[PDB]
């Protein structure tokens, strides 16, 4: 759910979000390491975790124009930055 | 299985005669031949060919004929004529992949295990390679049928030789791109693979025209590599990526000013060596 | 004497301990270059700054 | 168990697995399940379910030579302590960045100076590196000073990019020639 | 390559010369005096050839011959290209030493000599400019091409 | 160079009647050079020298302390240079107007900032220049 600008939860948001106490989510996010359903890390003095992999699950007719609208506006900047290239190097090859 | 495929100059040209020599009818045909090389070490070769005769008529697009005599005695010639070669599979010319080229396949594989297939180009227009290969394998798995089989693109390239470089060679004569110095990397991938990348963002969103109006079979085993590809979208600008990227700037470009720093005394030690071809013979010579 | 190498506190005692070989070759030897260069800028004199 | 870490000890767990006649015995099954596996519960709570064992079925005598010579037991009692000590520190250094001091002694119920001591002689070993502090009692795993490995990873995540794009590319324009073809 | 075709030998003892030359297209290109040695030109002759050349073909083997697809958009070994870096300017600190030497021995005897007594070790000076282009396209084709994947890669 | 070379010795040290000790002593000599009116400005550049070589020695330097040393005789202005200082950006930090004390924060990695670079890009670009002058004035034979 979270984007891939932060996606580093805490784990008293776990504490809300899976009304568990502080000292059960840490054997419980290294079970899922373990199993592989996820790859992060953890740490404990910060109270967070950076999850940086997570499992691919399965999606609707909607998150495919989220898909649609987030790759649009990348064709413009392969356009833009390589636009430069043919016309400042032009004249180095014809 | 397959490293990777070895295609000379020769059988890529050695379908294009054909292509010519088939191209009076007009109205369709496919090039479909027996592909001869001989798979070494782990990488596939591919070294001769010829076409066998082909026809494909419209309405019921399942019957297809290999004049297997044709298949039989030329490949015996071919076994004579050179026994180091050997059958190393099949091709067809590959416009837009066909559908008769999933049992074509299954029809000669009792010569040959891997029976590799080669999709060429007759109308060359692209920015990557323009000779594809796949290669065969089987399931009874995942969602679709009990019955199921998909090829699988095996990477490709053109493979030279010594005595065929003599060749390909001296038959450009025509405008080139040599001397590889500051300049080739910027025009053979800088100009040109920016626009390379172009084709396959582009390639992903002619998949996203079935939004909600395209062809009916949806996603399942699509998304998971999509999904994938925003997830592993890299990292953005914030950490010391930001500083160390100055810090090799300011590494990479320090041998950059030490080497511009020697052009300029070594042609200025070539400037005294005209100025010692100058002043010294309009006294001597006039 | 560096046979080890760290940093002493005063108030409490505490051994702040650290290690990196941060880089020597890439500039200092590409800096005698430099001096080297320019001696031959000084040898440019005695066949060019003389002679034309 | 009892072998000192080795990549020969990586694959004696699977020489003697893929056994059919080992695993008759439901306890020893188990038994290396728990070394392959994820983290193991401290070290009371296994020999509330392990110490025990050691005396019953018709196997003893080699439990008899843990048990017997009290010396060699001493010496098997700790070493199986050792061991298992140990196979939290590997995978706390493996899916952990920064960890409190007390967190750890938790973890393995002992002194918080017993812990030091644990992971002195194992970086001096060198096998875990570790980069412990007595003042916050902030240790953590794994964290050089990275200078130029950011931007090495960072093109190596291009390549993995750029060979999966290349990946679909080529898979899409077949797909559109199951459909549409003639 | 050269092709041929025979001439008579009754025509070589007649002593009569043959073929009867009606266009300037023949005598183009010169024949080697290893096949003069040898029956030309007594017995056969020699005919001036070319290439049929079409874009059927012509552009078919330019444009799929030497192609390439990820060379260039990606990186260089990044640890070892600055160590590489290194490998080159550190000899050429010592090739720049004897180059601090040959030029000290001019105003010296006349230069033609200092063409044909130096072939037996290296100059610095040719060698001097020889790493000068290799250091500069190593590092600016690695330069730009890693600052635009900043700019493309998010 | 003797009564212009001794000017100089006060422009690098952070003496402020210094100054007054050569204009004195040598005034009438600029006059006769011609320069006197560039000479009586150097003021304003005395005292920036001077506050930047004091911030970056001291660190946590009261402002009731800087002006006995530069003997600028008063401290309620020993705080209004330092006001310009920061409008001109020659310091950086702040000022505990409560307390006294001018505390300067310490230099941090300027190695992995843009601008050694921007040394480099200056002198990459002349140093092309002089290869191509060195081809530009060569073959005249």
């Amino acid at each position: 759910t979270r984007p891939a600008n932060h996606r580093q939860l805490t784990f008293e948001e776990i504490a809300k979000s899976a009304k568990i106490t502080v000292n059960e989510v840490e054997l419980l996010v290294m079970k899922a390491l373990s199993v592989g359903l996820v790859k992060g890390s953890i740490d404990e003095v910060d109270k967070r975790v950076h999850m940086t992999w997570v499992q691919p699950r399965v999606l609707d007719l909607q998150q495919i124009k989220g898909m649609k609208d987030r790759l649009e506006f990348w064709c413009t900047d392969v356009k833009s930055m390589e636009m430069l290239v043919e016309h400042q190097a032009h004249d180095i090859l014809t | 299985a397959v490293q990777k495929v070895v295609v000379h100059p020769l059988v890529l040209l050695s379908v294009v005669d054909h292509f010519n020599r088939i191209g009076k009818v007009g109205n369709q045909k496919r090039v479909v031949g027996v592909l001869l090389g001989s798979w070494q070490k782990k990488v596939l070769d591919v070294s001769n060919s010829f076409a066998v005769p082909f026809d494909e008529d419209d309405k019921d697009d399942s019957v297809w004929f290999l004049d297997h005599d044709y298949l039989e005695n030329m490949y015996g010639m071919f076994k004579k004529v050179n026994a180091r070669e050997r059958i190393v599979g099949w091709y067809h010319t590959g416009p837009k992949l066909h559908k008769n080229d999933i049992a074509i396949n299954e029809l000669m594989k009792r010569y040959c295990p891997n029976s590799v297939l080669v999709i060429i180009d007759v109308k060359p227009k692209d920015l990557g390679l323009p000779t594809e290969a796949y290669i065969s394998v089987e399931e009874v798995h995942d969602d679709g049928t009990p019955t199921s089989k998909t090829f699988e693109h095996v990477t490709s390239e053109i493979g030279a030789e010594e005595a065929e470089e003599v060749g390909v060679e001296h038959l450009l004569r025509d405008i080139k791109d040599t001397t590889v110095g500051t300049l080739s990397q910027r025009i053979t991938n800088q100009v040109h693979g920016l626009k390379g990348l172009n084709s396959k963002l582009l390639d992903i969103r002619s998949y996203l025209e079935k939004v909600a109006t395209g062809k009916l079979p949806i996603n399942h085993q699509i998304i998971y590599q999509l999904q994938d590809v925003f997830n592993l979208l890299p990292d953005v600008s914030l950490q010391e990526f930001v500083k160390a990227f100055y810090l090799k700037t300011n590494d990479q470009m320090v041998v950059v000013y030490l080497a511009s720093l020697i052009r300029s005394v070594v042609a200025l030690h070539n400037l005294i060596n005209n100025k010692i071809a100058n002043r010294d013979a309009e006294k001597k010579e006039g | 004497d560096k046979k080890f190498h760290g940093i002493l506190d005063q108030g409490e005692g505490v051994l702040i301990i650290f290690d990196e070989p941060p880089v020597d070759k890439t500039y200092e030897a590409a800096l005698e270059t430099i001096q080297n260069m320019s001696k031959v800028v000084d040898s440019l004199y005695n066949k060019a700054k003389k002679l034309t | 168990i009892l072998a000192p870490f080795d990549n020969e000890q990586s694959d004696l767990v699977h020489r003697i697995s893929g056994d059919k006649k080992l695993e008759e015995i439901p306890k020893y099954k188990d038994l290396l399940k728990l070394f392959t596996t994820m983290e193991l519960m401290r070290w009371s709570t296994l020999v509330e379910d392990y110490g025990m064992e050691l005396r019953k079925g018709s196997l003893e005598s080699p439990a008899t030579d843990v048990f017997g010579s009290t010396e060699e037991g001493e010496k098997r009692w700790k070493d199986l302590k050792n061991r298992v000590v140990e196979h939290n520190i590997r995978i706390m250094a493996k899916y952990y960045t920064r960890i409190t001091m007390k967190r750890m002694a938790q973890l393995l119920d002992l002194s918080v100076d017993e812990s030091e001591a644990f992971l002195s002689n194992l970086v001096v070993n060198k096998t875990i590196f570790a980069k412990v502090d007595r003042l916050a009692g902030i240790i953590n795993f794994q964290r050089p000073k990275d200078p130029n490995n950011l931007l090495n990873d960072w093109s190596q995540k291009l390549n993995s990019l750029m060979s999966l794009v290349n990946k679909t590319t080529h898979l899409i324009a077949k797909e559109e020639m199951i459909h549409n073809l003639q | 390559i050269d092709a041929f075709r025979l001439i008579n030998a009754n025509m070589m003892v007649l002593g009569h010369e043959p073929r009867q030359t009606t266009s300037n297209l023949g005598h183009l290109n010169k024949p080697s005096i290893q096949a003069l040695i040898h029956g030309l030109n007594r017995h056969y002759y020699s005919i001036t050839i070319n290439y049929r050349k079409n874009e059927l073909e012509q552009k078919m083997l330019l444009n799929l011959h030497k192609k390439s697809w990820m060379e260039g958009l990606t990186l260089q070994d990044y640890s070892e290209h600055c160590k590489h870096n290194e490998s080159v300017v550190k000899e050429m600190l010592e090739l720049a030493k004897n180059y601090n030497k040959a030029v000290e021995e001019e105003d010296k005897m006349t230069p033609e000599q200092l063409a044909i007594k130096n072939v037996g070790k290296q100059d610095p000076k040719r060698h001097l400019e020889e790493h000068v282009d290799v250091l500069m396209t190593s590092n600016i084709v690695q330069c730009l091409a890693a600052m635009l994947d900043t700019v493309v890669f998010k | 160079l003797m009564p212009y070379f001794l000017l100089t010795q006060a422009v690098r040290t952070g003496n402020l009647a210094k100054f007054n000790q050569v204009l004195d002593q040598f005034g009438e000599k600029f006059q006769a050079d011609g320069t006197y009116t560039l000479i009586i400005r150097l003021r304003h550049n005395v005292i920036k020298t001077g506050v930047r070589m004091i911030s970056l020695s001291y660190s946590r330097i009261s402002l009731a302390d800087i002006a006995q040393k530069l003997q600028l005789d008063s401290p309620e202005d020993a705080e209004f240079i330092v006001a310009k200082a920061i409008r001109d950006g020659v310091i950086e930090a702040s000022i505990n107007h409560e307390k006294g004390y001018v505390q300067s924060k310490e230099m941090i990695d300027i190695y992995s900032t843009r601008e050694p670079q921007l040394a480099f890009h200056q002198r990459i670009s002349f140093c092309l220049d002089i290869h191509n002058m060195s081809v530009k004035a060569m073959r005249f034979p």
